[PDB]
């Protein structure tokens, strides 16, 4: 689990962010 | 055969009863 | 009603359960559980 | 009386002192 | 590895402090 | 309403309590100076807290003859 | 064959044993 | 209800007997949280002066003994017993009390009734809630303890051996269980026990900062040093300057609450979620998964002699607690490990 | 041993002194 | 669980610490709160007595059988002592070493010799005591003092040590392993 | 220890101390006669 | 407006996406478990179906999968040990591509339900708002329920046109796929009785026929309608998550206990059965018997079965992993290749020692060396300083029969005392461990991570089950309150 | 190579993938 906890920490880091993200400017768009 | 743990649950389980009867006169005896 | 005063009667337990916890911590110097 | 109030001050009131009278004799019970 | 992992989403949790300490939403008065 | 106030200012309420509570105090000391609470309850006095066969804390190590097994590893 | 020998062995293995829980209130 | 006759019945009369202002409501909840809440409070004060533990762990745990208050404890069923849930009826006991209470079958019995008037407090909590019409957040905060109740008094004993490994009743018996897992477990490093204990200390920092702000934050309403009497129960007006309290924080912390109240469900929200996850820590405790070992770190110790860190001095302080563990704590292993084979350093 | 008994009565001296006082002034006009 | 009052106000039963126990053809004082241990150590111990805090303050007795006549047969304090090296403890560890220091050659443990004694009893048979301080290279629990007492029944030669730590030695159980040291009577 | 002359009042000097956790006592005592004023 | 946590509810009130989104989860389910059947396929070693069997390479659906009855592989391999000449349509991927494609039917179907959502079934001809005809919709349900109830338990596990179920000895050794006959009495309610999974499947089949008739039949009264919240379909959704996390902690006890569904063979030992020395007594009357009749000791080990010893191990043990020794347990120790037999240790005088069994406890424990007698003889030197226990002052010797190693004796202390650690875990066994990498500790096994996993699931449910109450009972002042 | 790769894959199928879906839902949003 050397790098199988890179891709696994990666994953864990991007999909959260990206769905907040994308919620976030959802939001911040409509003034 | 019935065995003294069965009749010990036949026991408990009309306790049981006698309890939730005794808790419905305590309850309506106001 | 009122003849005894309510403070009297707070002093009352209270000096009862004074005493008897320091009754309560003697018993921790003699008797059973005191390292003698 | 015997009240709602009533039922729920002894039945907290009795025992507790009834235990405590014993604790008291219990401390002076010598080895 | 496991060194530049630990350092950068370190450096990166207190930059996203930084970020929500200044770059905040500012609340207003009405 | 008698809001915790007049209750225990009361001297009606004081006088049946002059009695009821020292009594209970009294009931509470008999209880385990007369011993019914090691009788009834199957606490070891210190005096009977090891018996002659074993000198080490009991084991019940079992689980349906307990009773027993209790009734052979207590003190009598 | 005897069930007292091979309680006795495996006692020092183990004391949690079925077959040591059970009917060892003769001990 | 519901514009139609509804001639009243004996359900009828019950509930309107049942949900009324008293000075203790009793209502439905109330035919189950009285007695269950009554009796297990009840054997627990009663074991802590009278249930000794000599035949049970082989202790002392009750003020008959001459235990003080700590050490008063009700002691768990014998791990012979299993999971066994010692009926005074059953098999264990067959009817005869006395003989029972030497079996710790009152453990069993003030788990069970604690169990139920948690129930009967949560649903006490909900009729409440529905009898005068406010959200029941009170329950929904209360989901977190009995959560911490099933998941160290019943999931842990249920997933190891029994009810001896299952915390007693008691201080320095709950002492006793949490030195168990910080040895066998190593409940320290386990991540679902740090989100716990952080969401707890956060959920301390919320309550004290909260009360400290708004008590520093208040508005005049006086004429007089005492603001506790500027405060009127019926008024609609804001008693402490919130918008003041957001730019001293903002000034002070960086960033502060816009809301009173996102404010107070967060305040809500950090020790349930502490407790929910210590809970599942816990959970995953029972059947033997821990954060225990660090293996890439365990490795580079076993092949470099001076590698010496902080966490692998908390490994070996473990296994050194577990051998000092079992012999007067496991009763039933008989494990008569001499003195030499115990692990220990240079004097001492 | 009469060192306890006057012990005794010694904390009975000092345990009653306050409440003796506090009574007699409370029933004695006032100015507390 | 028979029906008796509770023990109060009537004075304490027992203070010294010490409860007298008998075994075969011996007596001795016992400590009260010490608990005997079921690890028998040698191959001929009948009766072992240790404390529930820590194992090292323990003591037990050895019934081996003799070939000689008495103690005195066997001779001086040092020759006695210098053939029952076995009850200290054999150091287990055989490579050499001198990076230990104050101790022989390829030793971790040494026994100093605190002392010795004849004593007699009421008529002729004469009780050997002495005293070995038996410390190690790391010097656990400061050492360990050896209060070794012999004598000879009719066979069944009885030896025992009062074996305790150093630091209990000036912590408080110096009295209680004297005590225990000089109640060994064996008739 | 105490001499000839103050040796019978040792149990008078053994309840010295508690006098000023006494007293706070019975500060509250007098604050609750006054009826918390 | 919805923030994050309440997306879902756009589709509280449109049965059309209750349907869709009902479809998809399922085509999710049904595709992560075809999914995750190929690749415990695509990693499983059929190399050793004893010494490295399914549960000792972390295998979670294949258990399940052996359970009910599909044992053969297209692969030309079954588990059992023969060889699946003509193991049919439905294998291990066979059942894998029949769920990926089930998958497919159903997300097309949610699909085709979201885009058509303003179905008229969900309207009533009373009024025309929206509305489920919610004790009908019940009873319809609970009928099929039962009717599949009966047939499982009727025609599957009967083995009249299923294929029954697999079925072990007490002591796990054979184990076969089989019919199985009803248990109509006590003996059906003994859990490790697999007699009465038939009879209870045929009784709750009927039982829920029954009720599901009853429902369709008889509407329910205004009482409980205004107190259950009824009218809320959000009370239905608290009662079956209810009912899902009571089932949850049935599967959790079930699992971590053993019973008739479960069995060792397939799923892996209880820590239990090590801690009560289930194999090991096995083993040792297996030894009393042909050993109390001449033919002693040192030969007949061999006529004990390799899969016994390789029971009688705490790496076997499932509550002897962490919770982050993450992986299949050869991952952990290594894969088995060989049993070197019982070892009997025997010190200079002639009593024979034993070594102490590691309690599940314990991640470290010490190795001492104990006689017939329970009092302890060896122990493996700490201190080695004024210490007369060692085993290179007492002299001690181990011997092996009937394994790879059999009727040797080992008198070296250095070897001794390693193969007294090794029999300190239980069996001695040789593990390769080069060829994965092996780290060295113990991992954990599909019933335990099962327990678990279902363990947190059900107390998260319960956490669920409390917020949906407060939602079904309080659906009137989610917003604010009355003010008044 | 043979996790370096992956790593690197997802990482340039992920950020730009991001920052598309930043831009895109600022606009969407938006009328
Ligand atoms: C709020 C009321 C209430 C409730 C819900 C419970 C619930 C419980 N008690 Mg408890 N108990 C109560 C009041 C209550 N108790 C009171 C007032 C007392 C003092 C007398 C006790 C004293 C007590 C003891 C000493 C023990 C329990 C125990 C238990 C647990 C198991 C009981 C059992 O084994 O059988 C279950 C009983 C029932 C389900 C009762 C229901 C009766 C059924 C529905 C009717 C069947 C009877 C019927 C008449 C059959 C006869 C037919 C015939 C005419 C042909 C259980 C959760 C045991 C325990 O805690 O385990 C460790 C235990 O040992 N209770
Ligand atoms: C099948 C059971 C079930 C169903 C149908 C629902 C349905 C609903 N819940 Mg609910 N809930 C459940 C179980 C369920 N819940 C459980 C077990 C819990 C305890 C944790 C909760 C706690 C809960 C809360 C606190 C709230 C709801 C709310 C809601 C409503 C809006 C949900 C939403 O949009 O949030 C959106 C959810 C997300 C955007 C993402 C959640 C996914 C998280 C981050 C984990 C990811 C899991 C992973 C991807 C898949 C694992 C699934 C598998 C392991 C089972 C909705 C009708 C809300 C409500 O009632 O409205 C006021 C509300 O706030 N639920
Ligand atoms: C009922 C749920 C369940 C259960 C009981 C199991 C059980 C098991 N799985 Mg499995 N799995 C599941 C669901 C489940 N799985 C799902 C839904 C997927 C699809 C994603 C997989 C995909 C999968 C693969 C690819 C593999 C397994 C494997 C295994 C076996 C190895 C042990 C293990 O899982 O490691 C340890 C378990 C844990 C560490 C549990 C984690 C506890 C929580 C979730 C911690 C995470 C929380 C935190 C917020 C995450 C942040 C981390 C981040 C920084 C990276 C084991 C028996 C392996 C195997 O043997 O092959 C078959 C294997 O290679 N599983
Ligand atoms: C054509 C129907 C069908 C069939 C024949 C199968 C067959 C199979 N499935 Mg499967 N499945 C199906 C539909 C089907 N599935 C659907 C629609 C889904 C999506 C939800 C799934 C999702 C799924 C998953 C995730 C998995 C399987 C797995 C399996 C295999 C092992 C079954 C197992 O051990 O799980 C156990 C099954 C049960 C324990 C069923 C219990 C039913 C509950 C407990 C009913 C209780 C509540 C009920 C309302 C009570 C009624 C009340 C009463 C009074 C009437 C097996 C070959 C497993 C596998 O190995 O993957 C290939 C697995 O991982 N399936
Ligand atoms: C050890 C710490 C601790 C204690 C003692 C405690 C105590 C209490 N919490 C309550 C409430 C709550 N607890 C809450 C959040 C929290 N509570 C926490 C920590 C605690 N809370 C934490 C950390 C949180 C954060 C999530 C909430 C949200 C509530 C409430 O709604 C409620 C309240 O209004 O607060 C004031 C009260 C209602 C209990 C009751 O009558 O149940 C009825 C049932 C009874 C009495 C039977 C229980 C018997 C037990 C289970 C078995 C016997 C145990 C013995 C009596 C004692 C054993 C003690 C030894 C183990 C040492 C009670 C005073
Ligand atoms: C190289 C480097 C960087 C070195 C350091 C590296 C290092 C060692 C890193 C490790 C640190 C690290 C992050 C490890 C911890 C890991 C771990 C435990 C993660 C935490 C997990 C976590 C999410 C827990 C969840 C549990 C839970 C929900 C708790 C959260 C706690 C929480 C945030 C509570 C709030 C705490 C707090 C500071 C309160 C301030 C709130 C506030 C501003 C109120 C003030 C206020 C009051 C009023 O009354 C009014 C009216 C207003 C208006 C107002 O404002
Ligand atoms: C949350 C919401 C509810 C809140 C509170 C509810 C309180 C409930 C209080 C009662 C809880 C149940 C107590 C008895 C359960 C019991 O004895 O189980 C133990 C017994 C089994 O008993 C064990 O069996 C083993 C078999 O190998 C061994 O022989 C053990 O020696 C033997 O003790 O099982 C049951 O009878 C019920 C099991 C089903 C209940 C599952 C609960 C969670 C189980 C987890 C298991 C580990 C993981
Ligand atoms: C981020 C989210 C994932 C975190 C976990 C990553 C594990 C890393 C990893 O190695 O994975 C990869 C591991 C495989 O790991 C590898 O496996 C190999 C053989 O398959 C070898 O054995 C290797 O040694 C091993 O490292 O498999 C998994 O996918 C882990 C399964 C995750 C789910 C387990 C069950 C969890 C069930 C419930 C938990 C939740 C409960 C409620 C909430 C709380
Ligand atoms: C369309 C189509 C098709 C195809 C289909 C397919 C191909 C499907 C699939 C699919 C798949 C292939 C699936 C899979 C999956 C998976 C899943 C679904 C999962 C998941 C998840 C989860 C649930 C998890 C969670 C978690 C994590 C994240 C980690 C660990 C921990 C936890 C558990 C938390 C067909 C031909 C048929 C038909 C026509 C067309
Ligand atoms: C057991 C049991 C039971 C039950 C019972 C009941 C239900 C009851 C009760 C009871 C109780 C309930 C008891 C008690 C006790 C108590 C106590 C013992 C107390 C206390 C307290 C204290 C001691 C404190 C004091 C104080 C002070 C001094 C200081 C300050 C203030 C205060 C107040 C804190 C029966 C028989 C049925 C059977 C089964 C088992
Ligand atoms: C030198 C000397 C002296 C002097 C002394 C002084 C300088 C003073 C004093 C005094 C005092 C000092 C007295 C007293 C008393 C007191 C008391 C007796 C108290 C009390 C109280 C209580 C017990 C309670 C309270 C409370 C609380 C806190 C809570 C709530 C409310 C109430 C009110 C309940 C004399 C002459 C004696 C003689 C001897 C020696
Ligand atoms: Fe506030």
């Amino acid at each position: 689990v050397n790098i199988l906890g890179l891709t696994a920490t990666a994953l864990f880091i991007i999909i959260p962010t990206s769905f907040l993200l994308i919620l976030y400017v959802k939001t911040a768009a409509s003034e | 055969s019935v065995t003294p743990s069965l009749k010990n649950f036949l026991l408990s389980l009309v306790a049981g009863a006698v309890v939730l009867a005794a808790i419905a006169g305590a309850v309506t005896a106001v | 009603i009122g003849r005894i005063p309510l403070w009297l009667v707070g002093t009352v337990v209270g000096l009862l359960a004074i005493g008897l916890l320091a009754i309560f911590f003697y018993g921790s110097y003699v008797g059973l559980g005191s390292s003698l | 009386i015997f009240t709602v109030r009533w039922l729920a001050i002894h039945a907290i009131a009795v025992p507790t002192i009834f235990f405590l009278g014993a604790i008291t004799a219990m401390q002076f019970i010598q080895r | 590895m496991e060194a530049l992992v630990y350092t950068f989403l370190l450096i990166g949790t207190l930059g996203i402090i930084f970020f929500s300490i200044f770059f905040r939403e500012p609340p207003r008065i009405a | 309403e008698r809001p915790f106030s007049d209750i225990l200012t009361s001297i009606r309420y004081w006088v049946i309590h002059s009695i009821t509570v020292p009594s209970l105090f009294i009931a509470g000391w008999l209880f385990v100076s007369t011993g019914l609470a090691y009788d009834v309850f199957g606490s070891p006095r210190p005096n009977e807290y090891f018996t002659e066969d074993r000198q080490d804390a009991p084991l019940i190590t079992d689980r349906f003859n307990a009773l027993e097994q209790v009734k052979k590893l207590s003190a009598q | 064959q005897r069930v007292r020998t091979v309680l006795d062995m495996d006692d020092p293995a183990k004391e949690e044993t079925v077959k040591e829980l059970r009917k060892d209130i003769n001990n | 209800i519901g514009t139609y006759q509804e001639k009243r019945t004996w359900f009828d009369d019950a509930d309107d007997w049942l949900r009324q202002d008293r000075f203790v409501f009793v209502g439905w909840s109330g035919l189950l949280l009285l007695p269950c809440a009554y009796f297990a409070v009840g054997g627990w004060l009663t074991g802590c002066t009278f249930v000794t533990s000599w035949y049970t762990h082989g202790l002392a745990s009750s003020y008959i003994e001459g235990c003080n208050f700590l050490t008063a404890a009700v002691s768990t069923p014998a791990n012979s017993l299993g999971h066994s849930l010692l009926f005074v009826w059953g098999p264990e006991a067959q009817g005869d009390l006395t003989r029972w209470f030497q079996l710790g079958g009152l453990w069993a019995f003030v788990a069970l009734h604690g169990a139920f008037g948690l129930i009967g407090f949560m649903l006490r909590q909900f009729e409440i809630a529905r009898s005068v019409n406010l959200r029941p957040y009170n329950a929904i905060a209360f989901s977190a303890p009995i959560a911490v109740f099933v998941s160290v008094f019943l999931i842990y004993p249920l997933g190891q051996s029994g009810w001896f490994f299952a915390p007693s009743f008691g201080v320095a018996s709950i002492f006793r269980f949490i030195l168990f897992f910080q040895g066998f477990h190593n409940w320290t490093l386990n991540p679902f026990h740090m989100m716990g204990v952080a969401g707890v200390l956060g959920a301390a920092l919320l309550c004290a900062i909260h009360g400290a702000t708004v008590e520093n934050t208040l508005f005049e309403d006086g004429d007089g040093a005492n603001t506790f009497r500027a405060f009127n129960p019926t008024q609609a007006e804001e008693t402490y300057s919130m918008v003041t309290a957001n730019r001293f924080w903002s000034q002070i912390f960086g960033v502060a609450f816009s809301n009173k109240r996102w404010l107070h469900f967060f305040m809500l929200f950090v020790p349930v979620t502490g407790l929910w996850m210590s809970a599942l820590g816990v959970v995953g405790l029972a059947l033997n998964l821990r954060a225990y070992d660090f293996v890439s770190q365990e490795i580079r110790a076993a092949e470099d002699p001076e590698f010496e860190t902080f966490y692998t001095k908390n490994i070996l302080l473990n296994e050194g607690i577990r051998a000092w563990m079992a012999a007067q704590d496991q009763p039933h292993e008989k494990l008569t490990l001499p003195e030499e084979v115990l692990p220990r350093g240079n004097a001492l | 041993s009469l060192t306890l008994i006057l012990q005794l009565v010694a904390l009975f001296a000092v345990v009653a002194a306050g409440p003796l006082v506090v009574v007699l002034l409370s029933v004695r006009g006032g100015n507390l | 669980a028979y029906g008796e009052g509770a023990n109060v106000f009537g004075r304490v039963t027992n203070k010294s610490g010490f409860v007298p126990y008998a075994g075969d053809s011996f007596a001795l004082l016992l400590p009260s709160k010490w608990n005997p241990s079921d690890e028998k150590e040698v191959d001929s111990i009948v009766l072992r007595y240790a404390d529930n805090f820590d194992a090292v303050n323990n003591v037990y007795v050895i019934a081996q059988d003799t070939d000689k006549s008495s103690i005195q047969d066997y001779g001086s304090p040092e020759e006695f002592i210098s053939q029952f090296g076995y009850l200290l403890g054999r150091q287990a560890w055989a490579g050499q070493t001198v990076s230990e220091g104050g101790f022989d050659a390829n030793k971790v443990s040494s026994a100093a010799l605190l002392g010795v004694a004849t004593e007699k009893d009421k008529k002729g048979k004469t009780y050997y005591k002495f005293e070995i301080l038996s410390r190690t290279a790391d010097g656990n629990e400061g050492g360990r003092h050896q209060l070794v007492k012999a004598t000879v029944s009719n066979g069944k030669l009885y030896l025992l040590k009062v074996q305790a730590g150093d630091k209990r030695w000036f912590k408080g159980t110096d009295k209680e392993c004297l005590g225990v040291l000089d109640s060994f009577t064996v008739v | 220890k105490l001499p000839e002359a103050y040796a019978p009042f040792s149990p008078i000097v053994d309840v010295l101390p508690i006098i000023p956790v006494l007293f706070i006592l019975l500060a509250f005592v007098w604050q609750a006669s006054v009826s918390f004023r | 407006g919805l923030p994050w946590y309440r997306v879902h509810t756009v589709v509280i009130n449109d049965p059309g996406r209750l349907i869709s989104v009902h479809l998809m989860h399922t085509a999710l389910v049904a595709g992560w478990a075809g999914a995750m059947t190929l690749f415990e396929i695509a990693v499983f070693d059929p190399s050793d179906p004893v010494l490295n069997p399914m549960w000792r390479q972390g295998m979670f659906v294949l258990p399940f999968l052996t359970r009910l009855g599909v044992t053969q592989s297209w692969g030309g391999w079954t588990i059992s040990g023969e060889t699946s000449s003509n193991p049919g349509i439905w294998s291990y991927e066979g059942a894998a591509a029949s769920h990926i494609v089930l998958s497919g039917l159903l997300f097309l179907a949610s699909v085709w339900h979201w885009v058509y959502w303003d179905l008229e079934l969900f309207r009533d001809p009373r009024t025309g708002k929206t509305a489920l005809d919610l004790p009908k919709i019940f009873g319809i349900h609970l009928f099929l329920a039962g009717l599949l109830c009966f047939g499982f338990g009727a025609f599957h596990v009967t083995g009249v046109f299923g294929p029954g179920i697999w079925v072990s000895d007490p002591y796990g050794l054979t184990g076969s796929v089989q019919p199985v006959a009803p248990s109509w009495g006590a003996e059906g309610f003994d859990p490790y009785n697999p007699g009465g999974v038939p009879a209870h499947h045929i009784a709750a089949g009927i039982l829920g026929v029954l009720a599901g008739l009853f429902h369709l039949c008889v509407r329910p009264s205004i009482r409980l309608y205004f107190g259950l919240s009824m009218g809320s379909i959000e009370s239905v959704l608290s009662s079956s998550i209810a009912a899902v996390f009571w089932a949850a902690f049935v599967v959790a006890g079930t699992m971590w206990y053993g019973s008739a569904a479960t069995p060792i063979e397939l799923f892996g030992p209880t820590r239990y059965q090590w801690d009560q020395g289930f194999f090991q007594q096995e083993i040792q009357k297996r030894v009393a018997q042909s050993t109390s009749e001449g033919l002693s000791v040192s030969e007949a080990w061999a006529k004990i079965p390799e899969k016994l010893a390789f029971y009688d191990y705490i790496g076997n043990n499932p509550a002897k992993g962490g919770l982050f020794r993450t992986g299949a347990m050869n991952s952990g120790d290594g894969i088995a290749v060989g049993w070197l037999g019982h070892a009997s240790f025997k010190d200079q005088e002639g009593r024979e020692l034993f070594v102490r069994r590691m309690p599940t406890f314990f991640e470290t424990f010490p190795v001492v060396l104990i006689d017939k007698d329970g009092v302890v003889r060896a122990d493996v030197p700490f201190r080695k300083a004024e210490s007369k226990y060692s085993i290179e002052q007492v002299g001690v010797s181990v011997t092996f029969y009937g394994g790879e190693l059999n009727g040797l004796t080992f008198t070296d202390p250095s070897t001794v005392k390693k193969y007294a650690r090794k029999a300190q875990l239980g069996e001695i066994f040789e593990f390769d461990r080069s060829t994965l990498q092996s780290d060295g500790v113990f991992r954990s096994s599909p019933r335990g991570w099962f327990t678990f996993g279902h363990l947190s699931f059900a107390l998260l449910f319960f956490f669920g089950h409390i917020w949906h109450g407060s939602r079904t009972i309080f659906r009137d002042v989610f917003a604010g309150i009355d003010e008044d």
